[PDB]
């Protein structure tokens, strides 16, 4: 029981939990995002992740074998579910890379995120590295050199082309290297996150103002609640850290026994997940929250200073405390002086800070290298972080690779050709070479494409389809004879009610919901990074990276109905 | 143009402006701007103005802190000051000579009032913080390429045992 649970477990806990989740909560409103994934965990998560198991077990088949053996009209959902781990194995990999940057530039003492450049005049800082931070600046110009627009590329930076490369290597080695050998790495690997997660809530929880973070992770905002975008992000969220649709948790099942409880593990999986990412996210708006409330603190501080040098104030009379009434004591005292500088005078809340302090895909390392700066040896502490990412990033990729490979290496075609560590070489080398196009200038945007809709929506109907097919096509009374004589206990009512009527139908109106959404908005827009305003700008996005969109979901989506269409003309 | 404006003064083109922030700088435990400090202030400037005239010029000007003339004195600690000349009051030391003189002396008026380029500005001055300096090559780039080696040296090796093996 312990090596499959810890098997599940290693899969499941990756960078979707630690990375994804985080920007993922503060993208949607915080608390208003946190209410839908646990609704979207009891409805979607455990009972399709149970199902997902049940099947594995009672078909003891591969995904493929399993989904064709249900019936042959349906195979093709066995092809498109290696398809979605292709290109989640595309992109993936390059979160690994940047990690790997942000580890080298850890050997400094001077650290590249902790102060900023000389402007020029060896006076006074860079205009974009001080209207950003210095990790934001180092984040999108030292590390992407991200461009204005998707419609402005360069070529391929080389840095990042390195460490992808580096990344593939790394990933192509323990491929090759070991494959049953995770007996104590099991014991280190899943207890290394926590402490390190652990050390960073200890320094987490002390900062100023991590309260303000956590009081905005867990208000549940009731007006940008009623957003569908939110309800589907958590609903593919949950998929893609589950594993749902890749197809490996049916393959890590096939080899259990078919006498074990598979309610029990479930269970236990799906809430180790749940709470892996809720500590991980809580420590990450910790210190989020303590960014917020030292930008605002800034804010208020240069206002202060603004009024003092001007009026002719004393040193520390004017302070956040007074504000308001000596301005408008200020403004009582003689308007004409005032009136030069009321533009100039800005307005600065936490509320608006909470929201747009740090947003995007680079949340987790902008956060994590602000809190790393605010230690005291930060070299040891953003080594320690990087090397967690870094394995878990590293176990999760070796996971769907393996998921890739095993249909390969199971085909006697290919398999009596090229031996497997060419085989794997192969695609090893393929997924490196097409996945250089998020190294470019514009990458950064490419990369929020492929997180966004290469293995988000395919997810939710590839297991729509499971689902159909393990009730109504087979036989949901069938199914449940041959669980309860493989295990001697008959399947709950409740997984048997979710199973059925209540997971499927809140998929289908998830689906409808974000395309009424999508046609009603006409305008898919997405966040550009502004140097010169240094924040993030929406920008509707061009023709061409709609066809791409359209194309990552619509090859896996449709590769099952091609698939049912083959197969009745071969009857035919 | 008929009238007047009660802004200008003839002294106002060479005057520098000295803008203090005590409570900021220091926090607690900061002393009060009186007319000690201000008695400070202007034997401080004097001093800079003779070693500026001393080791650049090579003349050797007895300035005096009744040569050091204040203006314009605000609750903020902020003034103009500009000097004169040792004994010639009609003769008003140019601004630029001033700044070159304040630029060359600031770090010992700075630690004189325990103040730092930030709390005792001359609203004309701007200091210098330092040129960063750079590592050799990269440390990043050498670390790189450590740990791509030996991962390339084990999967040339684990590739070479399996074919051996096989
Ligand atoms: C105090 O400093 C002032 C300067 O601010 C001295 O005034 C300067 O005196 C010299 C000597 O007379 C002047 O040069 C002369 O100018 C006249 C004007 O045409 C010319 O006829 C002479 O041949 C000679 O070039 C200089 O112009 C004058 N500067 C100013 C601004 O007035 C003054 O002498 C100093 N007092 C003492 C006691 O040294
Ligand atoms: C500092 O550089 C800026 C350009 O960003 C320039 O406008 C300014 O005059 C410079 N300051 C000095 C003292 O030269
Ligand atoms: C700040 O608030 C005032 C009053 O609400 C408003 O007039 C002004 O446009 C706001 N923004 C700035 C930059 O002053
Ligand atoms: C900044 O530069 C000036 C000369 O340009 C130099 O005198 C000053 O000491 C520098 N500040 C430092 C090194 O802190
Ligand atoms: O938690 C993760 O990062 C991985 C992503 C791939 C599916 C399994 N979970």
């Amino acid at each position: 029981s312990l090596q499959f649970v810890f098997a599940c477990i290693s899969y499941a806990v990756g960078l979707g939990n630690v990375w994804r989740f985080p920007y993922l909560c503060q993208m949607y409103g915080g608390g208003s995002f946190l209410v839908p994934y646990i609704i979207m965990l009891i409805v979607e998560g455990m009972p399709l992740l149970y199902l997902e198991l049940a099947v594995g077990q009672r078909m003891r088949q591969g995904s493929i074998g399993a989904w064709r053996t249900i019936s042959p009209y349906l195979s093709g959902v066995g092809v498109a579910s290696v398809v979605v781990s292709f290109f989640l194995s595309m992109y993936y990999n390059v979160i690994n890379a940047w990690a790997f940057w942000y580890l080298f530039h850890s050997f400094q003492d001077p650290l590249p995120w902790s102060v900023c450049p000389l402007n020029g005049n060896h006076t006074g800082y860079d205009e974009e590295c001080e209207k950003a931070s210095s990790t934001q600046y180092f984040w999108y110009r030292k590390t992407l050199n991200i461009s204005p627009s998707l419609q402005e590329n360069g070529g391929v930076q080389w840095e990042p082309a390195l460490c992808l490369l580096l990344a593939w290597l790394v990933v192509y080695l323990c491929i090759l290297r070991g494959t049953e050998s995770t007996g104590k790495v099991v014991y280190f690997t899943a207890s290394l996150p926590y402490c390190v997660l652990i050390i960073y809530l200890i320094r987490g929880l002390t900062l100023h103002g991590a309260t303000n973070g956590l009081m905005y992770m867990f208000t549940p905002k009731i007006e940008q609640l009623a957003n569908p975008k939110a309800w589907i992000n958590a609903a593919t969220q949950i998929f893609f850290s589950l594993g749902l649709g890749f197809g490996s948790l049916i393959a890590f099942a096939s080899y259990n026994e078919p006498s074990n409880n598979c309610q029990k593990h479930a269970i236990i999986v799906s809430l180790i997940n749940s709470f892996t990412s809720i500590f991980a996210s809580i420590v990450t708006f910790s210190i989020y929250g303590f960014k917020a409330t030292f930008n605002y603190e800034n804010c208020l501080k240069k206002v202060s200073l603004l009024l003092t040098n001007t009026f002719d104030l004393e040193d520390g009379f004017l302070t956040a405390s007074n504000l308001e009434q000596v301005k408008g004591y200020l403004a009582s005292a003689y308007p004409s002086k005032y009136s030069e500088m009321f533009p100039q005078i800005k307005n600065c809340s936490l509320e608006s800070e909470l929201d747009t302090a740090v947003q995007g895909t680079g949340l987790a390392f902008i956060v994590y290298t602000e809190a790393i700066k605010n230690m005291e040896v930060s070299q040891l502490w953003s080594v320690l972080y990087f090397f967690m990412l870094l394995m878990l990033g590293i176990g999760s990729m070796l996971g769907n690779t393996a998921a890739i490979l095993t249909p390969l290496t199971d085909s006697k075609i290919i398999s009596s050709h090229l031996p497997k560590e060419a085989i794997s070489g192969l695609v090893c080398l393929v997924n490196c070479a097409i996945g250089m196009v998020f190294t470019m200038e514009a990458g950064n945007y490419w990369f929020d494409i492929f997180n966004d809709y290469a293995a988000t929506l395919s997810l939710l109907l590839i297991v729509l389809v499971e689902t159909i097919a393990v009730c109504y096509v087979y036989g949901l009374r069938r199914f449940e004879s041959d669980l309860k004589a493989m295990t001697g206990r008959a399947v709950s009512w409740y997984w048997k009610v979710m199973w059925a009527g209540v997971s499927p139908l809140l998929i289908v109106s998830l689906f409808v919901f974000y395309l009424s959404d999508y046609i009603l908005t006409g305008t898919l827009k997405y966040q550009a990074w502004d140097a010169s305003q240094g924040q993030l700008v929406t920008k509707d996005y061009p023709a061409y990276a709609l066809a791409v969109i359209g194309l990552l979901v619509a090859s896996s989506t449709m590769c099952i109905p091609l698939a049912a269409l083959g197969t009745f003309v071969q009857r035919r | 143009f008929v009238g007047w404006s009660t802004d200008w003064s003839p002294y106002a083109d060479q005057s520098i402006k000295v803008r203090i922030s005590l409570k900021s700088a220091l926090g607690d435990k900061a002393y009060e701007w009186n007319d000690n400090e201000m008695y400070l202030f202007r034997s401080s400037v004097a001093y800079a103005m003779r070693q500026y005239f001393l080791k650049v010029k090579n003349q050797m000007i007895l300035f005096g802190e009744e040569d050091v003339r204040v203006a314009n004195l605000k609750p903020r600690i902020s003034f103009n000051f500009f000097v004169t000349a040792p004994k010639n009051v009609s003769d008003i030391i140019p601004r630029t000579e001033v700044e070159k003189a304040i630029r060359m002396s600031r770090s010992r008026i700075n630690d004189a009032f325990r103040l730092n380029d930030n709390s005792l500005e001359f609203l004309g001055i701007q200091p210098t913080l330092g040129p960063p300096n750079q590592p050799p090559v990269s440390i990043w780039l050498i670390v790189f390429g450590v740990v791509m080696g030996v991962i390339v040296v084990g999967i040339v090796i684990l590739i070479f045992t399996g074919i051996r093996d096989r």
